[PDB]
């Protein structure tokens, strides 16, 4: 779980979602912390 | 009522349609249509004509400049000419 | 009289378990004896006539000296059984319909 | 006075096509089951 | 013609005829255009529907919906994307400039890269890649 | 390893002379014959009989389908298991 | 999931158009006149076709062609925009072409 | 996905900054290359479809 | 001596409904002959 | 072969029967039967035919003066005309 | 050569018949038939003709004093008049 519920959900994310595309920039802030957060626990 | 190619006066193309369509509804065969219309159209507008009516047709014919109709009416098309 | 014998064969066959129907149809697709009503009769006669002549032509084409005395198509409801006896002056593919679910 | 000019004729017979189908109780049953299914889809 | 195109066609037909009429009326269409930003006249939309309306309904339906998607799609799968990857910018010449790949690796700012790939995908052994060996790369 | 074991069992009984699997349109895949001048015969003759019989059964009452079929000739018992994916043949004289 | 012919005939009263190239007013008039024909004479279908194409003969077109039935097949050559194929009563079906 | 859902050069620039941004999010933590190639090819395909459309 | 029409076709209307399979116009389905036909196919040994 | 109603020249009635019977012998489905019976006769004699194959069908159709044929084979029915 | 009706001299009819048939065989389209059948027969005799080709049409025409032709040949209908 702790080493493969992360690393099979870190590889399950979808960074870019669905001009105004700057919201995508804002969106791609958020999930960044996600992967960083998850990675720390596996480390 | 649809016309395709013409150069006559608008008043006589209206005369041509109102002559032809009720005559078409009056009769049932179409030899006698192309007798009746041309005889009437002699006596109405000018002293000489020729008309053809029918389906699946081809022709090559000489029209004096101010006289030519190509009906396309009830899918029985009429062409008439001086 | 042999008419009692063939009607007796109908009760011989029909006394068995689950046997819904027996009918006899000749080479011209017209039923002779029935056990059904008239329209299920005529649609069996037409359908089975065409199907069995196709199947016999199939087996004869596949091998020259081999014919068929038998045919058995299946449903989830009822196992139609066709038997034919291809001969001259008589070729009477009798057809039974049965199933072992009932009774 | 007026001169002579000439024209031709292009007659289009109405377009035609060929349709082939086979009606049988199986075809009919399947279609009605489909028409009914879209009814449920519209309802839901 | 396929089976998932029916899925997307049903979803988009749901999006357009949003009230539930079962027929595309002009107002829901203009609602869709106005959500996309466009507010054209009330005479061009008539002509647009009249070309798409075959039945005389003044309202188009799912058969007409897929008719227009069918004509526009299949009139004009993996050939195009792999083709126009880099060699389709060259249009049946088989010689790709190295400077294009240097520019691609220039703009996307990638940390570490050595271009030994093009050195070791060289199948004519000249210094460029034709299209069949280009697919062999892919 | 269950399909091929059943093929090997079924091809080694007292009367069986051939097992055939054929696809929707054709292409007889996984025959069992030492030559192939008569496999194609089966593959293009028999599924016409299988779907013709599905027509005969289903026409009556459309809740109904076909599952199997047997044709017993004089010297052969052609059993065909037809279904949606394919047609399957087993030949056996009793 | 009904479980006989009879519950199917209980549901199946709609008259679905299997395929059709007709104008909407064309379609509604032809569709309703065919349902009135089928309800008028279920037994003898010859004179259903009598009524259908002679009404269409006087009103709509000089040539017309009607086929009603139970199970059949067909291949016709038909001029476009004038073809009707519908399923009536969940069983009977009618081809109609000019 | 960006391949599935691809004045023009503003839009193409924005798309490619978005791809740069995917890689930047990767920075905070070889198929890299081929993904990037098929992306740019698909974008150019969009552009030439447009360019034939104006004809 | 001056008029023309093409060779005109002629067309009235005819009907057909199919019911059953007796040999020829000897027999008709909407009559009694079916019984006697089955009788002369019922007693052959 | 069984014919219930026809008004046409018998010398091509033989053509009709020999066209239909080999068709019915050859194919094993009833759409292609009505395909072939039109198709091959269409490349024989005229430009226009129509042909129906089945059981228990009803029809009204305008005849043609010498082109109207109503077969019957083996409880399988055929109609064809111009 | 099937000729239904005329009132006209006969070697010119011979020219009519052959200039109809080889025009039909050389050409393959509906309009150009009467295009040639005028144009040649035009430049031979006289500057004024009118000519019709097709099937299922119809016309009355006024009687031309000596120059009128109708054909019927191989499901092709042709009219000529002055």
């Amino acid at each position: 779980n702790r080493v493969d519920s992360n690393l099979g959900a870190i590889s399950s994310t979808l960074l870019v979602e669905l001009e105004g595309f700057v919201e995508q920039n804002r969106f791609q802030k958020k999930q960044a912390e996600l992967l960083a957060i998850r990675n720390e626990e596996v480390r | 009522a649809v016309i395709k190619n013409a150069d006559m006066s608008e008043e006589m193309q209206a005369d041509a349609v109102d002559c032809a369509t009720q005559a078409l509804e009056k009769y049932n065969i179409e030899k006698d249509i192309a007798a009746y219309i041309k005889k009437e159209f002699d006596r109405k507008h000018n002293p000489t004509w020729h008309c053809i009516v029918g389906r699946n047709f081809g022709s090559y014919v000489t029209h004096e400049t101010k006289h030519f109709i190509y009906f396309y009416l009830g899918q029985v098309a009429i062409l008439l000419f001086k | 009289v042999d008419i009692a014998a063939v009607d007796e064969t109908f009760k011989r066959l029909q006394s068995h378990k689950g046997v819904l129907g027996i009918i006899v149809i000749n080479a011209e697709g017209i039923a002779i004896r029935t056990t059904f009503d008239n329209d299920l009769t005529v649609q069996y006669a037409a359908l089975v006539s065409h199907f069995t002549v196709k199947a016999r032509s199939a087996v004869r084409k596949l091998d020259g000296d081999n014919d068929l005395k038998f045919l058995r198509i299946r449903s989830k409801k009822h196992e139609i059984m066709i038997a034919p006896e291809f001969e001259r002056s008589h070729e009477y593919y009798l057809v039974v319909v049965q199933d072992p679910s009932r009774e | 006075n007026y001169p002579l000019r000439d024209r031709e004729t292009f007659t289009e017979p109405p377009p035609t096509a060929t349709v082939s189908g086979a009606c049988t109780q199986w075809e009919i049953y399947d279609e009605y089951i489909k028409d009914l299914e879209r009814q449920r889809i519209d309802e839901a | 013609l396929t089976d998932e195109e029916m899925d997307m066609c049903r979803k988009a037909f749901a999006m357009f005829d949003k009230d539930g009429s079962g027929t595309i009326d002009t107002k829901e269409l203009r609602t869709a255009l106005s959500a996309l930003g466009q507010n054209p006249t009330e005479e061009d939309m008539f002509v647009m529907i009249s070309q798409v309306d075959q039945d005389g309904s003044r309202c188009i339906e799912f058969k007409e919906f897929v008719r227009v998607i069918q004509i526009n799609k299949q009139m004009s799968a993996d050939t195009l994307d792999a083709f126009v990857a880099l060699g389709g910018n060259l249009d049946k010449t088989g010689r790709i400039l190295v400077d294009k790949l240097r520019s691609i690796c220039e703009e996307f700012e990638l940390t570490v890269n050595v271009d030994r790939l093009v050195k070791d995908a060289d199948r004519d052994l000249n210094g460029f890649l034709s299209y069949d060996e280009f697919r062999a790369l892919l | 390893s269950d399909i091929e074991s059943t093929l090997t069992r079924i091809q080694g009984h007292k009367g069986v002379i051939g097992v055939i699997i054929v696809n929707n349109q054709g292409v007889p895949l996984r025959s069992t014959f030492e030559h192939d001048a008569m496999t194609k015969q089966y593959a293009d003759l028999v599924p016409g009989l299988a779907d013709l019989a599905r027509n005969l059964v289903r026409d009556l009452d459309p809740q109904n389908d076909l599952e199997f079929l047997r044709i017993r000739s004089h010297k052969h018992e052609i059993m065909v298991a037809a279904k949606d994916d394919f047609v399957l043949l087993v030949i056996q004289d009793p | 999931q009904f479980e006989d012919m009879e519950a199917f005939l209980r549901v199946a009263k709609y008259t679905l158009v299997k395929f059709t190239d007709m104008h909407v007013e064309m379609k509604e008039e032809a569709m309703d006149i065919c349902i009135t024909a089928v309800e008028k004479y279920p037994n003898d279908a010859e004179k259903c076709t009598q009524m259908i194409k002679d009404q269409m003969d006087k009103k709509f077109g000089a040539p017309w062609h009607v086929v009603v039935g139970k199970g059949f097949s067909y291949e016709i050559t038909y001029e476009v925009r004038n073809l009707l194929y519908i399923y009536v009563g969940g069983r009977t079906a009618v081809l109609l072409w000019k | 996905m960006k391949r599935r859902l691809g004045t023009l050069e503003e839009i193409q620039a924005a798309i490619n900054q978005c791809a740069k941004k995917v890689l930047t999010i990767s920075k905070q933590l070889r198929r890299w290359v081929k993904a990037v190639l098929r992306l740019t090819g698909s974008v150019e395909g969009i552009k030439t479809q447009v360019g034939e459309y104006i004809r | 001596h001056e008029a023309n029409t093409n060779a005109v076709i002629l067309v009235n209307k005819a009907m057909s409904h199919v019911e059953g399979g007796w040999p020829k116009d000897v027999d008709y389905t909407e009559a009694e002959h079916t019984i006697r036909y089955r009788k002369k196919v019922e007693k052959d040994e």
